[PDB]
RNA sequence: UACCUGGUUGAUCCUGCCAGUAGCAUAUGCUUGUCUCAAAGAUUAAGCCAUGCAUGUCUAAGUACGCACGGCCGGUACAGUGAAACUGCGAAUGGCUCAUUAAAUCAGUUAUGGUUCCUUUGGUCGCUCGUACUUGGAUAACUGUGGUAAUUCUAGAGCUAAUACAUGCCGACGGGCGCUGACCCCCUUCGCGGGGGGGAUGCGUGCAUUUAUCAGUGGUGACUCUAGAUAACCUCGGGCCGAUCGCACGCCCCCCGUGGCGGCGACGACCCAUUCGAACGUCUGCCCUAUCAACUUUCGAUGGUAGUCGCCGUGCCUACCAUGGUGACCACGGGUGACGGGGAAUCAGGGUUCGAUUCCGGAGAGGGAGCCUGAGAAACGGCUACCACAUCCAAGGAAGGCAGCAGGCGCGCAAAUU
RNA sequence: UAAAGUUGCUGCAGUUAAAAAGCUCGUAGUUGGAUCUCUCUCGGCCGAAGCGUUUACUUUGAAAAAAUUAGAGUGUUCAAAGCAGGCCCGAGCCGCCUGGAUACCGCAGCUAGGAAUAAUGGAAUAGGACCGCGGUUCUAUUUUGUUG
RNA sequence: CGCUACUACCGAUUGGAUGGUUUAGUGAGGCCCUCGGAUCGGCCCCGCCGGGGUCGGCCCACGGCCCUGGCGGAGCGCUGA
């Protein structure tokens, strides 16, 4: 190509959007923004495919141009805006609040939250650097840059940001025994407690996590997001607490639910 | 046009390779900026990304640094004496990085005489002008004279630099790239490097 | 003297050797402070690099290079270029149809720093990846271990 | 479904092929009632094309004195809709084809601590001590006069705008800090001398740019990293530090003024970070061929030093040097009815063959080459030449590129509606 | 493409049916006889650091585009397909429940256990290991309440 | 050896042919550098029309110092494109 690409084939779209094959040739290409193309959820997909508010792409635009949708407290009229992990979506017309959290299957879930909880979010510290005049700067996973952070905050930590002022309230350090969620890989969407960290100089580090039921797994250090201190999360969790079931016990649960239905 | 690609080259084994695409814009090259000595003439070049490169075609002044004294001053450029890469560059008086040039000594002499309050570059005949006399022989108080006399303890310069100051021209080396940034900056040669380049210049003659 | 063999003056760019001093400190010793660095990954700096006087901008310890990427090993086969040698890497390639292997080799031209001396043909060398230093050189010698016949 | 059968002899047992058998995919012949999906000018010609269409865009928010329409006051700048034109953005995506291409493309795996990056998102934007209650000259649309056989050709004259093109202040502005420092004090000294302060007058100062020196907030496995200090520089083909637009309009004064203050947005901009990338690198991996065994190095082949050029790393190029580099583990050369993979057919277990073709990379726009603009193109529904074709002409000139959708000729065994 | 065990790695033949070089030497290639049953220190039993003489092998783990194939669910009227769907209504006029799994992905490159098999390594002119004791030269930090 | 036909081989010789390389000699066009200067402005020197201040002899007239709007002519004067 001679420059940036502007389209996205429907079969080449991320598979956690759960698009069907026969609807069209194209998929909504996410706009540039805080989150990556392969790790976001476009506003149109959430607004018509998940919530069933709109039937076509035109109705999504008609909803958005009435300034009804807010993302992290700010009105977004773009229908392909990239919304990502730990983002807050507010609809004041219906008085609804949602937080984008992966379910145990690695897909963004429709997770309703209290309006009190919708005032803050958690962010992962990606970079720490000193700028001009010796002023510290902290860069999070969602492209936020914050000046004068707490001197004890380092990389791979978690900070709580108040969405109205955009300022740090408190933080969680990356230590063994804390609660974390996996944000990528084969264990995406799982929740557990950090057991130990393996350091490989010049390469990727590996972190071992164990869930509430006692199942153990491992990921890379870049795929770990610290949620809470100890066993207590600082956010509300979806229907599944982050425990991944096997296919046999999913079948057993489904059969038990069917038997008790009716 | 001028292409600086790698696929027109032979392989490591020695066999030649057939290209699979034509010349691309991002592989281009441009004619050299042969910077001479004369009244300033600089042309700007629009480069990749929309940025600018300053293509110096003629230069006559630049700021050079006396490292031992940490004295940086803006001085005119007089002549080109040595060039490690090629001697044709000396004959045509081309200003490139790492070439040895001759610069004027007056601002450095002024700073030295205003700092240590000692003669420098003066003939043994002791002819003087009243401005220089009041610069060197000014009436100072006890405290200021105490500082100047203490400074006179460290006032000592090698014979090579002293002879160059007597000649009125210093030897300097250019550290910037005139064809890329549009300015000719450098440092004054001194120490073992000065002896090395003096030996090279003498052997060239 | 022995170092100065080119038309241009050979200097370590990060060391200022023209600092003026008193006449008492000049008499003592004209010993330039050496510039060296730790390359990381557990490799130690040879004493010949710290105490040496050679000038090499492509040396991993006293030059302007960065070691990042793959760490490989080879056997020295040719030492005939200036500050660069040719090593041979041997391996086996698996052929699925016959369930067997075939012997294959590759040749690498790598940069050898002057800090490594007494390097002979047939000894093991550990090299690290860096930016392209020339048309065919992308690796720098990090460690030298002698052959089994060392006495 | 791990499978066989006929044929050499007067008859027999073998070797061994030929023929038989079943899929699959191209063509063709005969035949054809109902419904659901559904390939389709790849193979020969990346051969040649009539005609039509395929890329254009305005919000309250850059510029409206077109009555072209339109409501009230009637000097009481501009009510509103708004053609045209200037300005801004996009046109580098998409769609088509498979000619070239054999460590090349491409796949997995790593790196950029060796670069650039429109836009989105976040951070900075009184940090500089040196007409502003708003500065200047033009150009379209429009109105008039024209030329040529001919084009999305344009020439002269009269008017008028800006977020086009330029030029430029105030304010914060009280000072602070680095050097220079006449002079004035306070201790010790009999006194010189040894100390400790204050200081008028001068120069410099913020972020980016270039060079030199010094010390050692935060980070990496590792910086010649980030930040700090000092001396200077800072391109006239010139870095930033707002002379821009809309909507609601209000609080305050010794006041009716030069009246002071104030809320949401839109546009723009130097520099960081982010997003989308792109571009160079690392390791391993590809079909036949020796009736291809030595190849590369005059004209860079392998390495070293210094430069030039480039967005950066590098024989990318230049100068001066060393004689290197590759090869029966198949180099070099040649062929391919060779774009590479994800995949497809057949298959007991192994395997054999195919992959032009809707997804991901690459290349090309009749063949070469060179460029303008732009963040991004060596772009072809952009320009400039040569080579081959080819259209109109009043012979003076002017205009070309369907391997985009249909469609036409040719080619062929071989493929659809202008 | 199978049939073709008529290209044979699995898995073919070479006395007479096609076939072993006239004979020997020999480099590269291939192949190769037995044998050998975690650690001090520094910090809070674990933490850091050296591990392993190293590999090959095997078993784990991580990262690995979708589509296709294999495969779970689901009466497209069945099926090829698709990713959908189901339940009560006194009507929910705040409708409720639920899916969009999983497996495989060669070679090469990362990760952690195993120690049989197969390579490779040590002390022989002992300038070989382990525990100590004297002689000399060269530089850095701290303590003499600070400063030379 | 004598009849009847086909394919593949040599080989007097030169045609219709194209395709691919290169030695030398020319070489369109763009780009870069050094020149060049058709033309278009701005600043000075005069002159007459016009508006603000002030100064002078002063009484509704006319000059001085600055600005200010236009118009006409010079200077191979200066400068910018
Ligand atoms: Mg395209
Ligand atoms: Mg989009
Ligand atoms: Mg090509
Ligand atoms: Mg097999
Ligand atoms: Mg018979
Ligand atoms: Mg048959
Ligand atoms: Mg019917
Ligand atoms: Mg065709
Ligand atoms: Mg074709
Ligand atoms: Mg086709
Ligand atoms: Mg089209
Ligand atoms: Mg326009
Ligand atoms: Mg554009
Ligand atoms: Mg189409
Ligand atoms: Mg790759
Ligand atoms: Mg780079
Ligand atoms: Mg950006
Ligand atoms: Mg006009
Ligand atoms: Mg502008
Ligand atoms: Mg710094
Ligand atoms: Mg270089
Ligand atoms: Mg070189
Ligand atoms: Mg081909
Ligand atoms: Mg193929
Ligand atoms: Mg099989
Ligand atoms: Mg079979
Ligand atoms: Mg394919
Ligand atoms: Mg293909
Ligand atoms: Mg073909
Ligand atoms: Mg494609
Ligand atoms: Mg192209
Ligand atoms: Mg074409
Ligand atoms: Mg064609
Ligand atoms: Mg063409
Ligand atoms: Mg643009
Ligand atoms: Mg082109
Ligand atoms: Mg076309
Ligand atoms: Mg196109
Ligand atoms: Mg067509
Ligand atoms: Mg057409
Ligand atoms: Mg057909
Ligand atoms: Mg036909
Ligand atoms: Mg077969
Ligand atoms: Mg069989
Ligand atoms: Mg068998
Ligand atoms: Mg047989
Ligand atoms: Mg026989
Ligand atoms: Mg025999
Ligand atoms: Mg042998
Ligand atoms: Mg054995
Ligand atoms: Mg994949
Ligand atoms: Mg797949
Ligand atoms: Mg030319």
């Amino acid at each position: 190509a001679r420059g940036p690409k502007k389209h996205l084939k429907r079969v080449a779209a991320p598979k956690h959007w759960m698009l069907d094959k026969l609807t069209g040739v194209f998929a909504p290409r996410p706009s540039t923004g805080p989150h990556k193309l392969r790790e976001c959820l476009p506003l149109i997909i959430f607004l018509r495919n998940r919530l069933k508010y709109a039937l076509t792409g035109d109705e999504v635009k008609k909803i958005c141009m009435q300034r009804f949708i807010k993302i992290d407290g700010k009105v977004r009229t773009d229908i392909t805006y990239p919304a990502g992990f730990m983002d807050v979506i507010s609809i004041d017309k219906t008085g609804e609040n949602f937080r984008l959290i992966y379910d145990t299957k690695g897909r963004f879930a429709v997770h309703r939250i209290t309006p009190e909880e919708a005032k803050y979010k958690l962010c992962k510290v990606r970079k720490i650097f000193v700028g001009t005049k010796g002023i510290p700067h902290l860069v999070t996973h969602d492209a936020r840059t914050i000046r004068y952070p707490d001197p004890l905050i380092k990389v791979n930590d978690t900070i709580q940001i108040d969405l109205e002022t955009g300022k740090i309230t408190d933080f969680i350090k990356f230590d063994t025994g804390n609660l974390c969620m996996v944000t990528g890989g084969a264990n995406l969407g799982r929740i557990g407690v950090i057991t130990n960290r393996e350091r490989h100089p010049g390469s990727f580090d590996v972190v071992h996590v164990k869930d509430a039921n006692g199942n153990s797994f491992a990921t890379r250090l870049s795929n770990i997001f610290v949620i809470g201190k100890g066993n207590k999360p600082w956010i509300s969790l979806p229907r599944g607490k982050g425990i991944r079931l096997t296919i046999a016990e999913e079948r057993d649960k489904r059969l038990a639910a069917k038997q008790s239905s009716g | 046009g001028i292409s600086r690609d790698n696929w027109h080259k032979r392989r490591k084994t020695g066999g030649k390779r057939k290209p699979y695409h034509k010349k691309r814009k991002y592989e281009l090259g441009r004619p050299a900026a042969n910077t001479k000595i004369g009244p300033r003439r600089i042309h700007t070049v629009r480069v990749r990304g929309g940025n600018k490169k300053y293509r110096a075609l003629r230069l006559d002044v630049g700021n050079f640094s006396w490292g031992s004294e940490c004295c940086t001053r803006k001085t005119r450029i007089i002549d080109v004496v040595y060039n490690a890469s090629n001697n044709e560059l000396v004959r045509t008086k081309t200003l490139v990085k790492n070439c040895i040039v001759l610069i004027d000594s007056t601002p450095y002499r002024q700073w030295y005489e205003s700092h240590y309050a000692l003669p420098l570059g003066r003939k043994k005949g002791a002819k003087l002008t009243p401005e220089e006399e009041e610069i060197l022989n000014k009436k100072r108080s006890k405290k200021i004279q105490k500082k100047y006399d203490e400074r006179k303890k460290n006032a000592k310069i090698s014979s090579l630099l002293e002879e160059q100051f007597q000649q009125g021209k210093l030897l300097a080396c250019i550290a910037s790239r005139p064809g890329q940034c549009g300015r000719a900056d450098g440092y004054v040669l001194e120490g073992k490097e000065l002896e090395f380049y003096l030996r090279k210049i003498k052997a060239r003659k | 003297a022995d170092i100065q063999t080119e038309r241009a003056y050979q200097k370590q760019p990060t060391i200022f050797q023209n600092k003026k001093r008193v006449l008492l400190g000049e008499t003592g010793k004209e010993k330039l402070p050496r510039y060296y660095k730790n390359i990381g990954l557990g490799f130690k700096t040879p004493k010949e690099a710290i105490e040496g006087t050679y000038i090499d901008k492509k040396c991993p310890f006293t030059g302007n290079v960065s070691i990042r990427g793959r760490i490989l090993s080879g056997v020295v086969t040719k030492m005939k270029m200036q500050r660069t040698i040719v090593i041979r890497r041997d391996y086996l390639h698996y052929i699925r149809k016959y369930n067997r292997f075939e012997k294959r080799h590759k040749n690498m031209s790598v940069h050898l720093s002057p800090c490594f001396r007494d390097v002979q043909i047939g000894d093991i060398v550990t090299v690290g990846e860096c930016r392209p230093l020339s048309k065919t050189v992308r690796f720098n010698v990090l460690k030298v271990t002698k052959a089994a016949g060392t006495k």
